[PDB]
């Protein structure tokens, strides 16, 4: 009736209220239906003597009771009984299999990748959430969205849409559907603008790392504007903390971004015959520390597209020129070699090809730009002063100025792309839709697992104060008096020792500036002050055949084992002003304009914490609205979905933690109709003044009954 | 909230901000009263002139100099330049920032302490501490193992340090620095026909040092080399035309390093002085000592000093020893730049001498227990 107006999603949105009644009504037994745990599986039905195929006997204190029928699909996991991983692995999965992709968790909007088309976006048919909201239409990201809007409408106040990143799959397909949902309501259009820009922005921030081939690390903000009264505007992207340290160096088994292997994979010689390059990636040392060429991705194709959708943008022959140029600096700047002076410490080139190649390139003085490496000016009062260094501080100045060449380049033409996206009157609000990469726990984390780890612990206490606050005002509403410490800050603050001025982070940096520092010193000085003392922080159970760890934090997503070896080495960020004022005089006018705008401390996690301060202040003054998209398996077979993959992304997604949360309160709200009717069988408080089961597992408010996870499954 | 770093020195006040690679403010450290009449009303007549606005007024004021050899002895005056550091150069509020001030080791306790009463009752400062220039020499240097000779406008020092112990026992300090050199030239001078005795023209031959002296690599043979010929010979211009030319000056003046019985003085050379540093240290840790000679200050700037220091070390240490001189271009600076290093790290924010406790211990509480 109310559901039989979606057409053919209908099936993919809600069964039937036949299939739904017959589904209710299965004979399970309580105490004799659990979860008991696995290898492969990870997780099993069973009926400890039991049984699914193969026989078990475990402790009972380890087996958790299967949610009763009445609970077998639902599609709000807040709304069961037994809160538990299992149950909501197993909750997910069963939804998956009678297709039915999306489903609420709490706050989030679990989606999965189907791998198989489904007409839940054909028509307006299934547009029609126009006015439906969350606790009326079906779980759909369209009731996000739309409510995302109704709140921009009704408060007047800014909105996000933090959805997930790490993924490999389905999440751009997700950001293009909410935008093209954006576009349809309040209606060279505005969808396939953003999608034009995009093989740019790929190739210059995207990187095969070991777990994935096509690798955002960056965090971009689609900020799509609407008019006084909600019509559609122009929308800006706006690109936030990039991981610049990868132009640099490369771990074992990953590359850096693409747009060097593109040019050099000698598709067309007009760029390798003016970039002054080879074409074998095993000659300059900044793009070959790890490996050099992939197979599931074609580099020619994958240049043909960079090329044209930079013809596509407003881009002139000059500014392209420009950054292939640019480019192939930052190649030559990687084999460029100095040698201790004769019986002295200072360094002086030996072999100045490369020199001459990159001072050409990028429309410079060659003797200039060596003088000015090797024997930097400083500025001490009034007067100017040279100053000395070694070979390894030349070489940190030359890795840096790699660094700020391509993050500049990098923001220019992100500025380029909003100007050719930039085009109507003036505007009141807006819907951003912050794509970041999530959690990773790899079997070797190291200083940029660390930087990725912090980020989504900021976000993922963010969401737990937002969902504090919300908790808080449907608490007041009901009259529930019923007070409880604040969820987010005093949860995962603890595990925030990393910024705190003598955590992880101030011991990298005063490791950093300190003499003669290394590796041991900084193990040293972590053990001095946090072993013992914070109980976060926690020496890693290494075992002998796997990658030795030196420390271990207890983060929200698990234990994450970090290797140390390197960070003094990938932390440094020195600046040479005197290069750089080289540069703002280039006859490259590309150069210029990157540098056109009475030092030496400088450090990538310093860079990133303002970066992430930055980017956790533009969310905060906003209304935030988050997305769970989720891989069900790696073999794309739609349908069946393995446990350990599914729960691993479960895990760093964030939804177990909000579960862990809801856990706490009065998850199960039921309102006083449905509860007088189906649990009469012997007004509600009398009803439930007969039984012996408790007195506090229970509160009664404003037509509403609170119950704790687990009372509503003795019933 | 950021820190100030505020180098003192004998000659030249070098301020700035912790973190930053080189020091905001340089002016030198004196403060000038007219000495003449003033007959003009209403010109606007200022009581006394500090830093570089007396430098540039020199012909009618009196300079003097609040820190004679590392002590400061007229403490009303280094009010004043600390009050001018504070509001006219760096442009702060002290109330708001720790400053991190600055010493030679082997001076009087009452520095130290009249140093913390007067930060902490007429600046009000949240925090203080007074470091060794010797340490932050080091520091910026960057290495923990070295001798390092320090020699500024009052004092030359000798600090050994090895794996970050310094060994006080064989610190020497010795009290020649730019000053005597500059009074020796003063001196040396009136045997060509140019007499300075004005306290101007004491700057007129500082700068007469600072440009043409030089330290020669074998002394007698250069001196029989500029009495042959006229090849050592420069020209110089005072500020009214009327040109001077020396000659063998240029080297006798920055003699008296090596050799102090020129000025009247009983002690040993800036190298001897270096090596009995080193040989009273532990039998262990010279030959480390011995490739870290770390040389700092203004005085440690004349060309070629660091080859004849190393010519004298190595005619007196065993013919096995590696001598190494460290000579960074810019260490006339390495103090303050040790110094900001210093303050920068998370590590020291548990040193300083916050101002309640010295509402609990007094000025005493500086050298007993930070
Ligand atoms: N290029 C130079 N050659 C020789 N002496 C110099 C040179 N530059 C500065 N000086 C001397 O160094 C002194 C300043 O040294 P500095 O390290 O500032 O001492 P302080 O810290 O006590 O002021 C001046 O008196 C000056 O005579």
């Amino acid at each position: 009736a109310q559901m039989a107006d979606f057409g053919a999603a209908a099936q993919y949105l809600r069964k039937s209220e036949k299939e739904r009644l017959e589904a209710q009504t299965r004979p399970f037994d309580i105490r004799t239906e659990c979860f008991v745990p696995d290898d492969k599986e990870e997780y099993v039905k069973a009926k400890a003597e039991t049984e699914n195929g193969k026989t078990v006997t475990i402790k009972e204190d380890q087996v958790m009771q299967q949610n009763p029928p009445k609970f077998d699909k639902i599609e709000d996991m807040a709304m069961l009984t037994f809160l538990h991983e299992p149950a909501v692995l197993y909750n997910l999965k069963e939804r998956y299999a009678a297709w039915m992709i999306y489903t609420y968790s709490g706050l989030f909007c679990v989606t999965v990748n189907p791998y198989k088309w489904l007409p839940v976006y054909n028509a307006e048919v299934v547009a029609a959430y126009r006015g439906k909201k969350r606790s009326e239409a079906p779980p759909h990201i369209f009731s996000i969205s739309d409510n995302a809007y109704q709140y921009m409408l009704t408060d007047r106040e800014n909105q996000s849409i933090l959805i997930t990143g790490e993924s490999g799959a389905g999440k751009t397909v997700n950001t293009k559907r909410v935008i093209q949902y954006f576009a349809s309501i309040a209606a060279g259009t505005l969808e396939d603008q953003i999608i034009q820009a995009n093989p740019a922005l790929e190739a210059f921030g995207n990187a095969k790392t070991v777990r994935n081939d096509n690798s955002s690390r960056f965090g971009k903000f689609i900020r799509i504007h609407f008019g006084a009264t909600g019509k559609l505007a122009s929308a800006d992207i706006e690109t936030y903390l990039l991981e610049k340290s990868r132009v640099i160096f490369q771990l074992k088994a990953e590359r850096n971004y693409h747009i060097f292997y593109q040019i050099l994979s000698n598709k067309k010689p007009e760029l390798l015959d003016m970039l002054l390059v080879t074409n074998n990636p095993y000659d300059y040392a900044f793009v070959s520390q790890g490996e050099v060429s992939v197979a599931s991705i074609d580099d020619s194709e994958e240049l043909l597209a960079t090329d044209s959708a930079f013809d596509v943008l407003s881009f002139t022959a000059e500014e392209k020129a420009g950054v292939y140029k640019l480019t192939g600096a930052i190649m030559h700047y990687g084999n460029m070699k100095f040698k201790q002076k004769q019986r002295e410490e200072q360094a002086e080139p030996d072999g100045t090809e490369d020199a001459d190649k990159s001072a050409y390139l990028m429309g410079l003085n060659s003797a200039d730009l060596l003088k000015g490496l090797c024997h930097p000016q400083v500025k001490v009062g009034n007067e100017y002063v040279t100053k000395g260094q070694s070979v390894q501080q030349v070489y940190y100045s030359i890795g840096a100025l790699a660094k700020s060449v391509y993050e500049k380049m990098f923001n220019w033409m992100v500025t380029r792309i909003n100007a050719t996206l930039e085009t109507k009157q003036p505007r009141q609000y807006f819907i951003g839709v912050l794509d970041i990469a999530g959690f990773e726990i790899f079997d070797f984390n190291s200083f940029e697992q660390l930087c990725i780890n912090f980020t989504n612990e900021k976000l993922q206490q963010f969401f737990n104060h937002h969902m504090f606050v919300l908790e808080q005002e449907e608490y007041k509403k009901e009259g529930i008096e019923w007070e409880f410490i604040d969820f987010g800050m005093d949860l995962q603050a603890c595990i925030d020792l990393i910024e705190k001025p003598m955590g992880i982070m101030s011991i990298l940096e005063e490791e950093c500036m300190f003499p003669k520092a290394s590796d041991m010193t900084f193990k040293a000085k972590l053990y001095d002050n946090h072993l013992g003392k914070s109980n976060n922080f926690q020496k890693p159970r290494n075992v002998k055949g796997k990658q030795e760890a030196h420390f271990s934090l207890v983060h929200y997503a698990g234990t994450v084992d970090y290797n140390i070896m390197g960070w003094l080495e990938k932390n440094k960020d020195p600046l040479n002003e005197t290069v750089v004022g080289l540069y703002q005089k280039s006859s490259l006018k590309l150069m210029a304009t990157l540098f056109s705008t009475k030092s030496s401390f400088q450090t990538v996690s310093a860079l990133h914490r303002e970066n992430l301060n930055k980017l956790m202040t533009n969310l905060k003054t906003t209304h935030p609205h988050f997305v769970r998209c989720i891989i069900p398996n790696e073999r794309k077979a739609p349908g069946v979905m393995d446990n350990p993959l599914v729960m691993h992304q479960l895990r760093c997604n964030g939804v177990l933690e909000g579960i862990r949360i809801c856990r706490k309160g009065f998850p199960n709200r039921i309102l006083y109709g449905d509860f007088r009717q189906r649990y009469r069988i012997l007004g509600a408080e009398k009803l439930l003044g007969s039984l012996d089961i408790d007195h506090n597992q229970y509160k009664f408010g404003h037509t509403k009954v609170f119950f704790k996870a687990g009372l509503l499954g003795l019933l | 909230t950021t820190a100030l770093v505020c180098d003192n020195g004998s000659g030249l006040v070098k301020a700035g901000f912790a973190g930053d690679d080189a020091p905001r403010a340089v002016f030198p450290s004196i403060v000038g009263r007219p000495r003449h009449q003033g007959v003009m009303v209403g010109m606007g007549q200022k009581d006394s002139y500090v830093g570089d606005e007396a430098q540039s007024k020199r012909g009618i004021l009196t300079l003097k100099y609040p820190i004679e050899h590392g002590i400061i002895t007229n403490w009303d005056d280094m009010e004043k330049i600390w009050h001018h550091t504070f509001y006219n150069e760096l442009r702060v509020a002290p109330e708001e920032h720790p400053t991190l001030l600055t010493e030679a080791p082997l001076n009087p306790k009452a520095n130290r302490e009249k140093m913390t009463q007067i930060m902490f009752e007429t600046f009000n400062v949240p925090a203080m501490y007074v470091a060794i220039q010797a340490v932050l020499s080091l520091y910026a240097s960057g290495r923990t193992t070295g001798i390092v000779l320090d020699s500024g406008d009052g004092v030359t020092h000798n600090v050994p340090i090895y794996e970050g112990y310094a060994l006080p026992h064989a610190i020497m300090r010795l009290d020649l620095a730019g000053r005597d050199l500059t009074d020796y030239l003063m001196k040396i001078l009136t045997e060509r026909g140019y007499s300075f005795v004005t306290t101007a023209e004491r700057e007129i031959v500082r700068d007469i040092k600072e440009k043409l002296c030089y330290v020669a690599l074998d002394f007698e043979n250069e001196m029989a080399t500029a009495a042959s010929s006229s090849s050592l010979e420069k020209s110089y211009e005072l500020p009214d035309g009327q040109v001077i030319t020396i000659g063998n000056e240029r080297f006798r003046c920055p003699e008296t390093l090596f050799q102090p019985s020129f000025i009247g003085m009983e002690s040993a050379g800036i190298h001897e002085t270096t090596y009995n540093s080193i040989m009273k240290c532990d039998i262990d840790i010279r030959k480390d000592l011995y490739a870290n000679n770390v040389l700092s200050g203004g005085t440690t700037m004349y060309p070629g000093i660091a080859d004849r220091m190393q010519k004298e070390i190595t005619a007196l240490a065993p013919s096995t020893m590696k001598i190494k001189i460290i000579a960074p271009p810019e260490r006339k600076y390495s103090v303050w730049i040790g110094g900001s290093i210093l303050a920068s790290l998370s590590t020291f924010q548990q040193m300083w001498i916050s101002k309640q406790e010295y509402d609990e211990a007094g000025p005493s509480i500086v050298h007993r227990k930070c």
